[PDB]
């Protein structure tokens, strides 16, 4: 029983301009067992995404990409939420364009 | 530089409900080009780069057995570690392998590698002289004896000392206009205030390839790196790396602060400021 | 190319 919790980053692939379309991720990494629940949110409710293959690192922890296009705006909330068993509760990212 | 071909199996365990979730992933350096899931009616391997579209049927329907023969050896070994460590069926368990080569700019090798895991910890592993095992616990000494009766070693050091290092090379010269290039990081440093007395000032770099990037911080012309947030390298989405590294200054000080860049497709480092 | 099956753990 090794176990090691997600690391989580929410982003954009370009400069969020507001009303121009563009990619938004969720990035996450280091955790082992691999099942786990990566959600991305318009105001709290889910958007339909896309999560790439399963891989890992040397240290035998799993990486997951998260991703789906959208069109930033001044009023929408962007958020990632990720359910795992080393987590006590789901770990909530909201996405902030200037990180 | 040094270049690599790689390889990602994992094996996941559904109890009750059928055959093991199997993937397999293949990289060249940084730029993933083959993919395999157990899950789906006829499974195949598929491409997942554009410039190993061009290899003809008889490339994939060999790839795809032996990737679906390998499916099947790690849903025997998920059954084989249950009586090894005696374990019960109901409960998941899992199983990884990464192997691959490593070379120099002119093709010839540098390492060869191969390791086994079971549960996220390590399992066995194949040491350096491509000859030998490593075994984490008493039963992958089991796996050890069994697997140097049976010559594993001398297939191991065959495929990586001739098939990998021949066909990688085969991959960067078919891939040469994306992988051989490297593409620059797109430069900005941002200012965000906190306060009337604190400002935030980011250092961004954007649009990147190979992953492999140095940020750094100077003030007044001295290394404070140590004082920086540095947020881990993360995939843009289009095969391209993001980073940025971010420090906490005073109001009215900013034209102190200095970001330095480096990176492989930078004919020269560059240094950036606040504008 | 990948390698060949392994023999079983």
């Amino acid at each position: 029983m090794v176990q090691h919790s997600p690391k989580v980053q929410v982003y954009s692939r370009h400069p969020a301009e507001n009303g121009k379309p563009n990619f938004l991720n969720c990035y996450v990494s280091g955790f082992h067992p691999p099942q786990i629940d990566i959600t991305l949110m318009k105001n709290g409710k889910k958007m339909e995404a896309e999560q790439t293959d399963l891989s890992f690192n040397r240290d035998w922890t799993f990486y997951l990409l998260v991703h789906t296009e959208f069109t930033p705006t001044v009023e929408d909330e962007y958020s990632c939420q990720v359910n795992h068993t080393t987590l006590s509760e789901p770990k909530v990212v909201k996405w902030d364009r200037d990180m | 530089g040094s270049h690599s071909l790689r390889y990602f199996y994992t094996a996941v365990s559904r109890p009750g409900l059928g055959e093991p979730r199997f993937i397999a992933v293949g990289y060249v350096d940084d730029t993933q080009f083959v993919r395999f899931d157990s899950d789906a009616p006829n499974p195949r391997m598929e491409p997942r780069a554009p410039w190993v579209e061009q290899e003809g049927p008889e490339y994939w329907d060999r790839e795809t057995r032996k990737v679906k023969n390998t499916a099947q050896i790690f849903r025997v070994d998920l059954n084989t570690l249950l009586r090894y460590y005696n374990q019960s069926e109901s409960g998941s368990h899992n199983i990884q392998r990464m192997y691959g080569c490593d070379v120099e700019p002119d093709g010839r090798l540098l390492r060869g590698y191969n390791q086994d895991s079971y549960d996220g910890k390590d399992y066995i592993a194949l040491n350096e002289d491509l000859r030998s095992w490593t075994a984490a616990d008493t039963a992958a000494q089991i796996t050890g004896r069994k697997w140097e009766e049976a010559g594993e070693a001398e297939r191991w050091r065959n495929y990586l000392q001739g098939t990998c290092v021949e066909w990688l090379a085969k991959y960067l010269d078919m891939g040469k206009e994306t992988l051989l290039r490297a593409e620059s990081p797109n430069t900005r440093v941002t200012r965000h205030p906190i306060s009337d007395r604190e400002v935030t000032l980011r250092c961004w770099a954007l649009g990147f390839y190979p992953a492999e990037i140095t940020l750094t911080w100077q003030r007044d012309g001295q290394d404070h790196t140590q004082d920086a947030e540095l947020v881990e390298t993360r995939p843009a989405g289009d095969g391209t790396f993001q980073k940025w590294a971010a420090v906490v200054v005073s109001s009215g000080e900013e034209q102190r602060y200095t970001c330095h860049v480096q990176h492989e497709g930078l004919r020269e480092p560059i240094t950036l400021r606040w504008e | 190319r990948m390698a060949n099956v392994s023999t079983g753990r």
